């Protein structure tokens, strides 16, 4: 599920 | 089938993670004579193994303007803050970052991946910390948590429940700490390397995430 | 007394050693303005940073052939075979090397310290341990064997009993495993870290050589 999140920068 | 794997990770991932995923790559049966050599440090050291080729994958912390490193999402760690068990912070059980204001630090050393993450915590509230000194590792920084020589901010690791500390949740700042696999981009990889890549991807996806 | 020491040390000295000596030293009044840092890492990669001065004083392992750096004991570890809970071995309490002939490692690599001891047991008893893997740091390595990855022979730490491991005393062969407050010979050292020093080693003499 947090693996989109994790993309973000 | 055959290879030899070359993984770096940051202290923290030797615990359990790395643990549970080679133990889950290796049940497969094509996975059983594939080896590994594990390098353990901070992430600072860790980036510059990877261009060097020394590892061929790693576990750490993202780092901003490497360009020539892909970093993916692997899993997540809490940030708390641990305190003796005596210090007056202990009578809580979660609080605000700011709270902390008055006391002295056991704070990471700059090789910290982690370092950026709290920095701009402590930014974000507008505090500068007192820091009383620095460490590198975990278990170092715990040590000297448990002995009063000062409070800590780090990732919630399952060996702090057996110091004589209290661990507090952080309500304010908001934070999210992800853990990233590594690996250079536009290089070749061998067939091992790159099926334990793949494979950490997706138990990350499905178990850490 | 005041300035700072930056102090090396091997891994396992950090979870109570450490904590230990620097706690009892910073009691007394003349060393409460004294300031640290502390670094970690393996023993091979410490002894340059002696050399370089990047550290005033370390803990470490004895190295061989290093006539520039002084070597005085502070402390000894007992080393111990770990095994998962349910590995054959786990029958017993204690055991000879030997013992462990049939079973793969997770071994040190070669820039631990304590590999010179190590090696020199499996030679002993003239063994060629079978490895399966390299680990550095003792975390790691103990949790490798917790998943059953491996066995493995390490100092007995108190973070062992908290992984599904068994730890298992070693009969035959028996050495002692000693840990150094490491320093540069004939190099100027400052009131602070010469305070640290001779503090460091009568704690060590007193409480943790026996
Ligand atoms: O992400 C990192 O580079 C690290 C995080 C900390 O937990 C420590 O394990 C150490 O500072 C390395
Ligand atoms: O004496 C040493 O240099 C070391 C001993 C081991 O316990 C590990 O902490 C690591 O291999 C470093």
């Amino acid at each position: 599920g947090a693996y989109g999140a994790g993309l973000a920068h | 089938s055959h290879g030899n794997i070359d993984l770096g990770f940051i202290y923290t991932m030797g615990a359990h993670t790395v643990p549970e995923l080679v133990q889950n790559f290796t049940k497969v049966e094509s996975h059983k004579d594939i080896t590994f050599s594990f390098f353990q440090g901070a992430t600072k050291s860790i980036i510059p193994d990877l261009k060097n080729e020394k590892f061929d994958l790693a576990i750490c912390s993202y780092v901003e303007n490497e360009p020539d490193i892909e970093f993916l999402p692997l899993t997540k760690q809490e940030l708390v803050v641990v305190v003796a068990e005596n210090h007056p912070l202990a009578k809580y059980d979660s609080i605000d970052l700011q709270d902390t204001a008055d006391y002295s630090y056991i704070f990471f050393s700059d090789t910290s991946g982690l370092r950026p993450l709290i920095d701009s915590l402590f930014a974000e509230i507008n505090i500068q910390p007192k820091i009383g000194c620095y460490v590198e590792e975990d278990t170092a920084m715990v040590g000297l948590v448990s002995v009063d020589y000062g409070i800590s901010i780090m990732p919630k690791i399952s060996s702090l429940a057996h110091y004589n500390v209290k661990v507090l949740s952080i309500n304010e700042p908001k934070h999210d700490r992800f853990i990233y696999l590594a690996s250079l981009k536009n290089h070749y990889i061998s067939p091992a390397s790159k099926a334990f890549k793949d494979f950490a991807l997706r138990y990350g996806k499905k178990h850490f995430l």
